[PDB]
């Protein structure tokens, strides 16, 4: 899902750019950037809802799925051997030769998890004015504008991958700090004429376990797949318009059933009851920025009478 | 918005003579300037597209030149069918202005 | 209040169309633009009033006028860009007739 | 931290080159080089102060932290897929096409240690006149000028990475002889249009142990992270000005507590008295 | 002792500004320069006395004069470079009025 | 510092005639030479930037040429509005000199 | 199908004079236009191939020019052996049309 949505099915509206972007129109000045949502390649995501499993509440434990391994493969590499067609020719001084194939910046990411991918916002110039409809940007989530810290790393420009086709890949990158129930792999290759490179195979498989031997436990019951496969550009003839190209990605996830420990004290539903009948209070800030809680100390055992009762890192 | 100012507001000239009308833009438009001819009662015909080329069917007396902030349209030997108004249009950012 | 510009002889949905109005003594004045991938660009003095649209499979532009129409009156032409691109700046040479 | 400091937060002073360099202005003659500190990419460093641990002075030994492993990752590769914008176009004869993306010389180094990175000074022509303020050069540390031996290897042009954003990466390289409590990894890729290449992954991790199975013991109590991630250039439109680009680096250090032998005879404090 | 050059109509902080003085019979004489990334370059005969600066968000240059002003007197113009670059050599075409 | 020497210190000429003023620099300035015109009582107007181009609004009689150590500014047919002083400026290293 | 329209249907002219015959195509043909000369009773000889070159043996008075939608063939000084019909042919898509 990179630009052109799949809805206008007829191959006459524009020649059916489904699978491609719509165009690219450079900025008109330093400050004027309006990237026109059907130009931006975005993240693809899907959620397979698995059934319910056993519960053993008589003594706290619970069964849930567990993505053990994955075979993935980008389908459709050979289709880039279509060297007829109305693209920029290889010999432009006579407009003859070969209609140049797909080349350019490539970006291959996929991710298999038990919960939606956590994303982090980075950008080139933060003065870009993205449309405020049909796309999710850093302004949509942090209701204020974009600041200079959004050009390097702002720990407040975080998101999830709930929607599909709305998070452009040039703004939202997989979060390294957050993703715990998600294994994501990726690679980027810049340039302007970098030849694409792909390898597909029926045999080799990825393992999604971690150093404890667990692998993504499907929370709720869903299994979340995310991907983006940008293969380059396509330079048309009249001007040098530069539609993107993206190929589908096939997933094959092998999962099993694991016994875990039920985290939540389901009796806490009475708390939910107590949370429903009790009013919604405004109160005075006791959590956050202007918190009014001076100090909290927890006493557990019986330690001998200490000297200076607060002695820690000395610097 | 970019403002296009033309120096000859109204020029009286005969047939066989040379005329040169210039245009200045507030900001920079690289080479995106078109030259339109409108005779009274007709839709404006395109004459010089992208400030350096002659549209098909336009004779060789018309010439578009310049780039950046100062563009110009020149006619070496006027013809009787060249008695129309002439506008310059920047098509380099939105909104377009004539 | 709702204009119309029927076109024939080409593939309508592959080209970008401008609306340009001319007051008979004030010269030409650009109004609006819609491209192949329909995304509207208006002039500064007409932003909130006009709405330019196109309806593919019927080959017609629709410049829905101010819905107020206080001080805007002129000859309204439509113009088609020269090449079938998604490039926004294409030196439209195919003007309409006027209305 | 490559050039433009983060202080003028408004995106109107220059378009907010935070994350980029300010420009590049070539020398005017063979001898005239003044690289204008906000042009030079520099080293990034940080120090996480860990707490104090046990001491067992009744029989000489001591507990201290130990960086066992690290997961690092350069964040923000996909942002270089911003191919709109006011950069040099791919078709300059008409000024059309694609605003060329980030390309060029790349330099990725990171380092996890128990003490600040030891650096060594090398340069291209030693006749370069770096500013004497806001940056640390070989003249700032060896109070004399720069000599020809600074073009190859001078065992006296050594430093540490105490400051942050002040040691340019074109002068100060990680010292191979010195660094003992520091594991540093790096790679450089020259050229003028070399396409960038990055790979990120949630899974694979580096091990910071050595042939004795120790790994960086955090001296004092701090843990020192250092990095530089130069991804290429960016060629503007009016002239060919060539701002740098750099992406942040995420560290995740796994440490544990090790019993070591207390080196210093703390009774030597009386010597301090003496 | 402290000059001032207010500017309007553009983004002030993106351009480089020169100070040039002209003695009415000796022709023009360059004085100082400050670029977008503020870094001052002076002339050889005026190095230690003048200090050129700019204050963004108020759009004004400040050529703080010699603080002595012994033998320097002329018409002082300001000039703005043509393009908004960090290139130091930009053929300033927008001169001031003079003072 | 670079020193720019101009050969015509003062040239008396009439309207319709040709004038050529040259400039020599001590060291090498590649193509960074500007040509300024100053009429008495006005801020110096730019005429020929970078030694080979005509600034916007400057007529076609002005011509800048040369590169390296010898630059020149030429006027083919003088105009009455061309009665001003003309300086050449090197903008290739600091400090700039006129 | 592309339709080629020629403006001079029949032009009467003498020897030593200049003639220019133009061709317009419905759609765009980039540079694939040929210019054929046919004298009565002979197979049509090629004159100007690809709209910008002179076939071997063709004199220097013939000139082909244009690209896109408007092509032209010009003769500066007519010769007696230049009294034939002249067609323009687009060879840029199938079917070819004269």
């Amino acid at each position: 899902r990179m630009g052109q949505p799949p809805t206008p099915e007829s191959l006459t509206e524009g020649g059916q750019y489904y699978g491609w972007s719509r165009g690219i129109n450079l900025a008109t000045s330093d400050t004027e950037d309006s990237p026109e949502n059907n130009t931006l390649p975005t993240w693809s995501m899907a959620k397979l809802q698995l059934p319910m499993l056993n519960e053993d509440l008589t003594c706290d434990t619970l069964q849930m799925w567990e993505a053990v391994s994955v075979k993935t493969e980008v389908v459709g590499s050979g289709s880039l051997l279509d060297v007829h067609g109305f693209n920029k020719p290889t010999d432009t001084v006579n407009t003859k030769g070969i209609s140049t194939p797909v080349e350019g910046s490539q970006y291959h990411v996929f991710a298999v998890g038990g919960e939606p991918l956590d994303l982090q916002g980075l950008v080139t110039d933060a003065r870009t004015k993205y449309k405020e409809e049909g796309v999710v940007t850093i302004k949509t989530i942090t209701k204020k504008d974009m600041v200079n810290k959004d050009q390097v790393l702002n720990p407040i420009s975080k998101a999830k991958l709930d929607k599909d086709g709305m998070y452009p890949v040039e703004i939202w990158h997989p979060d390294p700090a957050k993703n715990e129930n998600t294994r994501y792999f990726g690679n980027y290759t810049g340039g302007t004429t970098t030849p694409p490179v792909l390898q597909f195979t029926n045999t080799l498989t990825t393992v999604l376990l971690d150093e404890n031997g667990v692998g993504p436990l499907c929370k709720g019951e869903g299994l979340y797949l995310s991907c983006v496969d940008i293969m380059g550009w396509r330079v048309t003839r009249n001007y040098d318009v530069h539609h993107w190209r993206g190929l589908p990605r096939y997933f094959k996830i092998t999962l099993r059933k694991r016994w875990v420990k039920n985290p939540y004290p389901m009796a806490s539903l009475i708390s939910s009851l107590f949370n429903n009948m009790l009013p919604q209070v405004q109160g005075q800030p006791m959590e956050g920025e202007n918190t009014q809680v001076e100090e909290v100390r927890v006493y557990d055992g019986t330690e001998p009478v200490p000297g200076d009762p607060d002695m820690t890192r000395y610097v | 918005d970019i403002v296009m100012t033309q120096s000859p507001t109204s020029m009286s000239i005969s047939v066989g003579d040379r005329v040169t009308m210039n245009c200045r833009a507030s900001q920079n438009v690289y080479s995106n300037v078109d030259w339109y001819q409108q005779k009274t009662g007709q839709s404006p015909k395109l004459v010089i597209y992208k400030a350096s080329n002659r549209y098909t069917g336009v004779p060789d007396r018309f010439t578009g030149s310049g780039s950046g902030t100062y563009f110009t349209l020149t006619i070496t030997n006027i013809q009787t069918e060249d008695l129309a108004v002439y506008y310059c249009l920047q098509s380099n950012a939105f909104p377009f202005t004539f | 209040l709702k204009l119309s510009c029927s076109a024939s002889g080409f593939t309508f949905s592959s080209y970008g169309m401008h609306w340009i109005r001319q007051v008979p003594g004030k010269g030409l004045d650009w109004v609006a633009y819609i491209s192949s991938a329909s995304d509207t660009f208006y002039a500064d003095a007409v932003k909130e009033r006009f709405t330019i649209s196109r309806d593919n499979a019927k080959n017609t532009l629709y410049l829905r006028l101010n819905s107020l129409k206080s001080e805007d009156t002129a000859i309204y032409y439509c113009a088609r860009t020269r090449y079938p691109t998604d490039h926004f700046y294409d030196w439209f040479p195919y003007w309409g007739q006027g209305t």
